[PDB]
């Protein structure tokens, strides 16, 4: 039947692939079809580097859908299709499964009297979108994305897996813009909402790391630099020499020095031109980084123009213009005094926070508890005679 | 090109006008019935003024108080067409701002009302009252689910 | 109203629960009254845990908004808040965390319906210390206030400590709005609190 | 056994997914389940069964006592069939609906079907068994859904509950492929065990 194409792929195959299509015909034998639908999953993802996992997806996708997990026929032509260098193979796979599940909800759902198989048509259909982003039919793509939107909204249970994987899309059409913002903030999403499930590699996160550092340096929004490293995506990957460097710049930027964020810079514009043509907007950004950070920090809350220009290393011309900048941004938001020299500020907009800013916080809050009490101790003095 | 110009224009921002002209003389200029006609170089005239209101609303919103000396620099502007171009917007209602003629400051706010600051007061410290009542009950929340 | 139930101390994943009940009690409470539906459960507390969640998920087949789950106090700890209200909802939690199904707080307070009033009024024949009264009423009032707040402000205080101590969640939510109260802080020397000092001699 | 009360547990897992017994397991546990209810009637007619899911880690209630044998029906088909047996939890939750009962006459039975081994830990069925006797209950184990690969896990948890006084464990043995479930039941004692004294 089906042994008979199982045992043509193992002859094919490497001497260490044998093994797991000999697995395959025990199970399907046996009648065993949960152990079936593991031992696929591990295939797909070892063996899609051999090119032979084109016509084994084909026996179990067409032969069972009702007989093997509801996620599992969606997983196996998921690898199939990433490797794949046609678009048109890429899309055609994809309307023939997506028929099947149609169909077999008309009767199956009647019979059985339970069991909900829509669930895998999305993820079929962000796989479309994807399709498209790669053959550079960005616009089909994004509408098909937010018909997909529509429908999560009005589900009461959404698992993680399936919002996913519409994130993953999200965050591809993004890059293509070179919009760094739009990507980074999609992108979080993405790395919180990831399965427990392992069938992901250390080698696909590595990728992602060097795209949200780039994101979150050349951007201009963003004043969090550690939600990266709140993630095992940029924070276990920092023993190469590429994300040395990387790392570096990175937390040069979290303390706000100039002097370290200088010798990395200098280096760095020469060996990445992306971040040359971009150096202008990472250069200030150092000095908003400081400036947002300077206030929080202090009690008060009216900093004086002399203090940015010490600690910016800049003249006092160059300090209004930043100040300016900030209003603009919402970084900072208050009144700009230029004959004063203040600038008196009225938001602090929410920022990542570290244990030193806790402890921070915590302390002022100590003061404010003991200014209440000796007040209330007053309080008690005058009026201790009558109350009522 | 289009699109940078309309970027400029609806965010917030300070420029300077030899350097936005420079930008866009050789683009936007040189493009006919807009700026290149005869009687539209006195559209590409009017391109200044509306860049100079641009900064004046901005600096307007941002700045409570800056000196006049300041403010002619950066708008690239003698002191005297400073004045009569602070004066006209005044008129038409939309800023506000007491200039001195003496040059010192000019102040752009409308001066506030007692009544509207003590309002102002008074409703911060009952965000500061229910922020706290809000956070014990998530403090409660998290350390029995710990 | 109360439903049959069991609670065992030896692992809180278990308890009954009749459905049966529930069905039948429906039934009834339309015949007196239609704007009468469930709306979710009260559970007495004052302590809310992880199981009452799956308890949540039980609740969510009889009515189509989240259930709510009403805490009522009835030992009595607490000199205030008498009712706190908590809503399960699922939410994509941040800092490289899960999705994680939990019980938001969303307002509540005591309010009375018009036709219990009059009941309410009949019961209290109490002088009432705070009732909102005279001179005298409302200076034990204030007196009240400040040690109202200030074992509030130090609730606030002692989490802070156990988060990098005991090394405690970090919540972001707590910690956000912990911003704003460094932000709506009165700074003196600003025209502002002048104009308050000239007002208290107005008054 | 005549004047009992029994707790089915249908076997809401991923091994019922698979298929030993036509159509799949599920299935094939319908009508085992409508099976046991009729005979156990027609026996003593006194006797009243409810029915709670093998699924998730919660087992919920799907039906109390009840001789409607379509109020316990509507929940083999109601109930979501991807999930996990845990037998620890079962049998505590079944226990509170052998407490919760119109007459406490009858016997306290749990039938509780196997398709997936435990997911729990082995030592608390040995503890909860002393319990489960302590109060004269009785857990029924039908096996086919352990003897597909697996070591039999099962054999010691029904020694421990196995001692005289009123009730008695049984193991059912069902050859696990296909001649239909409902059969092999019928083939097991299901109208001749008994608790013995």
């Amino acid at each position: 039947e089906i042994d008979t194409i199982l045992s043509t792929l193992r002859m094919e195959a490497d001497p260490s692939l044998h093994p797991l299509f000999e697995q395959f015909e025990k199970f399907y034998e046996e009648k065993l079809w949960f152990q079936l639908s593991e031992s696929l999953t591990k295939f797909f993802d070892d063996a899609k580097s051999t090119p032979l996992r084109l016509r084994l997806y084909d026996n179990f996708v067409s032969k069972f859908y009702d007989k093997i997990n509801q996620l599992s026929v969606v997983k196996y032509l998921l690898a199939s299709l990433k490797d794949s260098k046609d678009f048109d193979e890429s899309l055609k796979y994809l309307d023939d499964l997506k028929a099947q599940f149609q169909e077999l909800d008309s009767k199956k759902q009647r019979n059985n009297g339970s069991k909900d198989h829509g669930d895998g048509i999305l993820l079929i259909d962000s796989e479309i979108a994807r399709t498209y982003l790669l053959k550079n039919d960005l616009v089909k793509a994004r509408d098909l994305l937010d018909d997909l939107e529509k429908t999560l909204d009005k589900k009461d249970s959404i698992p993680l897996r399936i919002t996913n994987s519409f994130y993953s899309t999200n965050s591809q059409y993004f890059k293509f813009k070179n919009d760094f913002n739009s990507f980074y903030y999609t992108s979080l999403l993405y790395l919180s909402t990831l399965e427990p499930s392992t069938s992901i590699t250390l080698a696909e996160r590595q990728q992602l790391a060097y795209d949200l550092s780039i994101s979150a340096l050349l951007g201009d929004k963003i004043y969090n630099f550690g939600e990266l490293l709140h993630h095992p995506i940029m924070e276990t990957i920092v023993n190469d020499s590429n994300y040395d460097w990387l790392f570096q710049l990175l937390n040069a930027l979290t303390v706000g020095d100039f002097d370290k964020f200088d010798s990395l810079i200098k280096v760095q514009i020469s060996k990445i031109p992306i971040l040359a043509q971009h150096e202008s907007f990472l250069r200030q950004k150092i000095c908003l980084m400081t400036l947002i950070e300077t206030v929080f920090v202090k009690n008060i809350r009216m900093l004086s123009f002399e203090d940015i220009s010490k600690a910016t290393h800049l003249p006092k011309d160059n300090v209004e213009h930043l100040v300016m900048r900030a209003i603009s941004l919402g970084l900072l938001k208050g009144s700009i005094d230029q004959v004063n020299e203040l600038v008196t500020i009225s938001w602090v907009q929410p920022r990542i926070i570290s244990g030193d800013q806790i402890t921070k916080m915590k302390d002022r809050l100590v003061e404010w508890n003991d200014q209440v009490e000796k007040l209330g101790k007053k309080m008690e003095a005058r009026g201790q005679s009558i109350w009522v | 090109s289009q699109e940078s110009l309309v970027k400029l224009f609806t965010t917030n921002e300070l420029m300077r006008w030899p350097i936005v002209q420079k930008t866009y003389e050789p683009v936007l200029n040189e493009d006919d019935l807009a700026f290149g006609g005869e009687a539209n170089k006195h559209h590409w005239e009017d391109l200044q003024k509306r860049v100079i209101e641009h900064n004046l609303r901005v600096i307007s919103e941002y700045y409570s108080r800056i000196t006049l000396l300041r403010l002619n620099e950066l708008l690239d502007l003698t002191e005297s067409q400073t004045e009569t171009y602070i004066s006209d917007l005044v008129n038409q209602g939309i800023i506000y701002a007491k200039v001195n003629r003496p040059a010192k400051i000019v102040n752009f706010e409308k001066p506030k009302n007692s009544s509207q600051l003590l309002n102002e007061w008074s409703h911060n410290v009952d965000e500061l009252l229910e922020h706290i009542e809000t956070i014990g009950h998530l403090i409660t929340k998290e350390e029995i689910m710990h | 109203f109360a439903l049959p139930f069991e609670e065992d101390e030896k692992n809180s994943d278990v308890w009954f629960l009749d459905h049966n009940y529930i069905e039948n009690m429906n039934e009834m409470c339309k015949k007196i009254n239609a704007k009468e539906k469930l709306i979710g459960w009260y559970h007495s507390g004052p302590k809310l845990r992880a199981s009452d969640l799956k308890i949540n998920e039980l609740f969510k087949k009889y009515t189509q908004n989240n259930p709510l789950l009403l805490i009522v106090d009835v030992k009595q700890q607490g000199v205030g808040l008498p009712t706190d209200a908590y809503v399960a909802i699922e939410q994509v939690k941040d800092d490289g965390t899960s999705t994680e199904k939990t019980f938001l707080h969303l307002p509540c307070t005591i309010e009375a319906e018009e036709a219990e009033e009059i009941g309410v009024e009949h019961l209290l024949r109490d002088v009432r210390d705070q009732a909102a009264g005279g001179l005298s009423i409302r200076l034990t009032n204030q007196l009240k206030s400040l040690k109202g707040l200030q074992s509030k402000l130090k609730d606030v205080v002692e989490y802070l400590d156990k988060v990098i101590n005991k090394e405690l969640p970090i919540n972001h939510t707590i910690l956000g709005k912990l911003q704003d109260v460094f932000n709506l802080l009165p700074n003196l020397g600003t025209p502002d609190d002048d104009e308050i000092d000239v007002e208290n001699h107005d008054r | 056994m005549v004047l009992e009360a029994t707790v089915l547990v249908i076997d809401n897992s991923e091994y019922s997914r698979n298929g030993d017994f036509p159509r799949t397991r599920f299935e094939a546990q319908i009508d085992s389940v409508e099976f046991i209810f009729q005979a156990k009637r027609n026996s003593n007619p006194e006797n009243t069964v409810g029915l709670i899911s093998g699924a998730g880690a919660n087992p919920r209630v799907l039906s109390t006592f009840t001789a409607e044998f379509g109020k316990i029906l509507a929940g083999l088909h109601d109930t979501q069939i991807e999930g996990k047996l845990h037998m620890a939890t079962a049998l505590q939750i079944a226990q509170l609906t052998l407490k919760h009962r119109q007459n406490k006459v009858q016997h306290q039975r749990i039938v509780a079907f196997v398709c997936s081994p435990i997911s729990d830990s082995r030592d608390e069925l040995i503890r909860l068994a002393k319990t489960l006797k302590k109060n004269n209950v009785a857990v029924d184990i039908i096996n086919f859904g352990e003897i597909e690969q697996n070591t039999e896990l099962l054999d010691e948890f029904i020694a421990a509950v196995n001692n005289p006084q009123e009730e008695t464990s049984h193991l059912l043995t069902v050859t696990p492929g296909p001649r239909l479930l409902y059969e092999n039941i019928a083939s097991s004692p299901i109208i001749l065990e008994e608790g013995s004294s």
